[PDB]
RNA sequence: GAAACUGCGAAUGGCUCAUUAAAUCAGUUAUGGUUCCUUUGGUCGCUCGACUUGGAUAACUGUGGUAAUUCUAGAGCUAA
RNA sequence: UCGCACGCGGCGGCGACGACCCAUUCGAACGUCUGCCCUAUCAACUUUCGAUGGUAGUCGCCGUGCCUACCAUGGUGACCACGGGUGACGGGGAAUCAGGGUUCGAUUCCGGAGAGGGAGCCUGAGAAACGGCUACCACAUCCAAGGAAGGCAGCAGGCG
């Protein structure tokens, strides 16, 4: 090519968006922002395809510019905004707040959070950066360059930031036994405690995660995101709670739900 | 011994002309559990492409092979043998790839047939992209 | 030989054709932005310091 | 134009590559700067990423450094004596990185005569007529004289470095790359570094 | 590029032997007794049974 | 509110498979060997000396040329 | 710099735009290990016109013989090097098979190349762009004979 890509094919869209292929040849190309293209979910998909308020793309265009959608403390009027992990999309008209949390599968789950829960979110830091005048810096998953952080926050800890002020409240130390959120891969959407850390110099470190039901599994540290200390989470949890119980009993639960109600 | 070219070769990091009343030789660790050799610390060789006294960083894959040629100066040629599985005929085939690996003169006694351990880094030349990390002695050869 | 005359102190301009060559020696063989006296172009043109700015060829 | 491409030449084994595309814009190469001695004539050129590179063509001064005394000053370059890469860059006096050039000594000589205030250069027989350094040699405070007298513990200089101070022409090596950033900074040859090219310059003369 | 299926699939498999007396007796029994129209849909139910039979066989090997 | 100056896009998309046989490309890693539109989050009274500086120019008036171009030439102007 | 409310000598709310720099998204680019059709009536090939390495520099966004200057004679190959043909864009994949295989993949997704054939360049962050220019080559157009102007392997469509 001779420059950056601007279009996006419907076939080339990621599988967790669950967009049907019979509608259009193209897919909503996400705009650049604090999250990457693949694991984010555009605001047009969250409204038209997830919540079904809107039918067509022009209908999404009008609603976003009525200034009724407030993503994580700032109103964005772009239909293809890269809404990443746990962006607190707050809707003022109906008094309803959405935080983008993964389901037990790889898809984003439509999770309604309480308004007092909407003021804070958990961000995973990436590096401790020294500024031009001996200024410590932290860079979160959504590229929040927070100067003067708490000095005990390390490379892969998570900070409970506050949305209306843009500053942190607490932080969770990366240690074994703490709760975790597997953000990526085949174990995408899993919730479990951390049981073992394996060191690999040069290569990628892999961390074993014990599930709440005792289904221990491994995951590299790049797709690992702690969510709380011990067995106590710091946010609300969707139904399923990230277990990935095997497909033999989703056959059982789906069959039992139909016959019980009739 | 040294300085046999047109220019003045020296370690760029250190300063060797401070006011007075040996040389403060520069050397760095390499990582991955690799022990820096004694001759690099105490020797008088200076080379910008040495993994210990030069500005090269070891990253990526770590491989191993057998040295076959040493007529080239400051760089050598190693040999790596492997078998490729053919799915039609359930057999293999002997295939070899002889890449060029830089030999820092810190390793002094290196003989043809020694099983060398190399390390990936930035491309030193048109074909050289690997540097010697340790020299394991060949089998036997007590004499 | 059409002459697009322009007088900047009044802002008017008209096209006047001249049909003799002996009056054009004071315009031929000269470059741009030269202060030329137009004393030979006619009886009404005397003491007229005219600057030549160039126009269009016979091919336009 | 002249390009920087690896696929235009042979393989490692010696086979010939066959091109599958024409010349790309990111493989671009430009003609050399080849800056000389003269008044400051530096041409800025746009490079990849919308940045700027300073193509120097004539340079006169440079911020050379004297690392033993931890001092650096701007001095005018006068001559080029040695270049390790090529001998035609000495005859055609061209400045590139790692060139042995000649500079005036007065910017560094006055610093010795101000901060230490001792006679350097100054072949015996003639005294300073402006009298400014003579004033600076004497007339110190009594409490600062002891601090001044401790400056003479390290006021010794090597004979070879002192020898080029006699004629006023110091040998110095270019450290900055001139055709890219536009400057001609560097450092003064000292000790083992200085005595190496003195053997080579004598070998150049014979 | 257009967004559609491009999935064409046969629902029947013709026999390897066209002109044997034994097969002509068997399928002609199946047409008249159950009111079928042609030998194509005769082969069309056989092709569906072949999928179910082959899917069961690989499960017995497991 | 036409036009025009300015800003951005026009390097995306579409077509074709001519060239090309460790080459393209596929799996895996590196940029500690690099550049970056846009977006997002941060900086940007820190420096020791104005209640907002300047003059061009497009549109327009008017003179026109060339068979002819999405060709423009000259003269008065008037903003960022 | 520009736009909305404006409440108290001058300060306040809601913004858009604008830039220096750092991270972020996004690309582009070089490398690393493995994988490619046939051909011996192609067995030696590569090189001082860079061939393979060392030193020092140039240029390049940077690593690098990319290039230059001085040196060493090196580097690949019978495990098929080099060369030639390819009615060869590659892959995910398609047909076909009990099991193994054979053939195809111009073709919707990804990546590469191009706009008749080369070559060079302006702008722009990003092009060696051709629904951008500059020349030569081949074809073709209007002409007043002075001159001017073109690239459907973009959707149609016309000829062969």
């Amino acid at each position: 090519a001779r420059g950056p890509k601007k279009h996006l094919k419907r076939v080339a869209a990621p599988k967790h968006w669950m967009l049907d292929k019979l509608t259009g040849v193209f897919a909503p190309r996400p705009s650049t922002g604090p999250h990457k293209l693949r694991e984010c979910l555009p605001l047009i998909i969250f409204l038209r395809n997830r919540l079904k308020y809107a039918l067509t793309g022009d209908e999404v265009k009008k609603i976003c510019m009525q200034r009724f959608i407030k993503i994580d403390g700032k109103v964005r009027t772009d239909i293809t905004y890269p809404a990443g992990f746990m962006d607190v999309i707050s809707i003022d008209k109906t008094g309803e707040n959405f935080r983008l949390i993964y389901d037990t599968k790889g898809r984003f789950a439509v999770h309604r959070i309480t308004p007092e829960e909407a003021k804070y979110k958990l961000c995973k830091v990436r590096k401790i950066f020294v500024g031009t005048k001996g200024i410590p810096h932290l860079v979160t998953h959504d590229a929040r360059t927070i100067r003067y952080p708490d000095p005990l926050i390390k490379v892969n800890d998570t900070i409970q930031i506050d949305l209306e002020t843009g500053k942190i409240t607490d932080f969770i130390k990366f240690d074994t036994g703490n709760l975790c959120m597997v953000t990526g891969g085949a174990n995408l959407g899993r919730i479990g405690v951390i049981t073992n850390r394996e060191r690999h110099p040069g290569s990628f470190d892999v961390v074993h995660v014990k599930d709440a039901n005792g289904n221990s599994f491994a995951t590299r540290l790049s797709n690992i995101f702690v969510i709380g200390k011990g067995n106590k989470p710091w946010i609300s949890l969707p139904r399923g709670k990230g277990i990935r119980l095997t497909i033999a009993e989703e056959r059982d639960k789906r069959l039992a739900a139909k016959q019980s109600s009739g | 011994d040294i300085q046999t070219e047109r220019a003045y070769q020296k370690q760029p990091t250190i300063f060797q002309n401070k006011k007075r009343v040996k040389l403060p030789r520069y050397y760095k660790n390499i990582g991955l559990g690799f022990k820096t050799p004694k001759e690099a610390i105490e020797g008088t060789y200076i080379d910008k492409k040495c993994p210990f006294t030069g500005n090269v960083s070891i990253r990526g894959r770590i491989l191993s092979g057998v040295v076959t040629k040493m007529k080239m100066q400051r760089t050598i040629v190693i040999r790596r043998d492997y078998l490729h599985y053919i799915r039609k005929y359930n057999r293999f085939e002997k295939r070899h790839k002889n890449m060029s690996v830089h030999l820092s003169p810190c390793f002094r006694d290196v003989q043809i047939g020694d099983i060398v351990t190399v390390g990936e880094c930035r491309p030193l030349s048109k074909t050289v992209r690997f540097n010697v990390l340790k020299v394991t002695k060949a089998a036997g050869t007590k004499k | 030989m059409k002459l697009n005359i322009s007088f900047p102190a009044t802002g008017c301009q008209k096209l006047i054709e001249v049909d003799d060559e002996r009056k054009l020696r004071t315009f031929y063989e000269k470059r741009m932005a030269t202060e030329v006296a137009a004393d030979a172009l006619g009886e009404e043109w005397k003491g007229y310091v005219v600057r030549i700015s160039g126009g269009n060829d016979k091919q336009g | 134009g002249i390009s920087r491409d690896n696929w235009h030449k042979r393989r490692k084994t010696g086979g010939k590559r066959k091109p599958y595309h024409k010349k790309r814009k990111y493989e671009l190469g430009r003609p050399a700067a080849n800056t000389k001695i003269g008044p400051r004539r530096i041409h800025t050129v746009r490079v990849r990423g919308g940045n700027k590179k300073y193509r120097a063509l004539r340079l006169d001064v440079g911020n050379f450094s004297w690392g033993s005394e931890c001092c650096t000053r701007k001095t005018r370059i006068i001559d080029v004596v040695y270049n390790a890469s090529n001998n035609e860059l000495v005859r055609t006096k061209t400045l590139v990185k790692n060139c042995i050039v000649l500079i005036d000594s007065t910017p560094y000589r006055q610093w010795y005569e101000s901060h230490y205030a001792l006679p350097l250069g100054r072949k015996k027989g003639a005294k300073l007529t402006p009298e400014e350094e003579e004033i600076l040699n004497k007339k110190r405070s009594k409490k600062i004289q002891k601090k001044y007298d401790e400056r003479k513990k390290n006021a010794k200089i090597s004979s070879l470095l002192e020898e080029q101070f006699q004629q006023g022409k110091l040998l110095a090596c270019i450290a900055s790359r001139p055709g890219q950033c536009g400057r001609a900074d560097g450092y003064v040859l000292e000790g083992k570094e200085l005595e190496f090219y003195l053997r080579k310059i004598k070998a150049r003369k014979g | 590029p257009v967004a559609r299926s491009w999935v064409c699939r046969k629902t029947y498999v013709t026999p390897r032997r066209p002109f044997e007396k034994s097969r002509l007796d068997q399928e002609l029994k199946l047409i008249g007794e159950y009111g079928l129209r042609n030998k194509r849909e005769v082969w069309r139910v056989k092709f569906t049974l072949a999928k179910i039979r082959k899917a069961a066989r690989e499960l017995l090997t497991l």
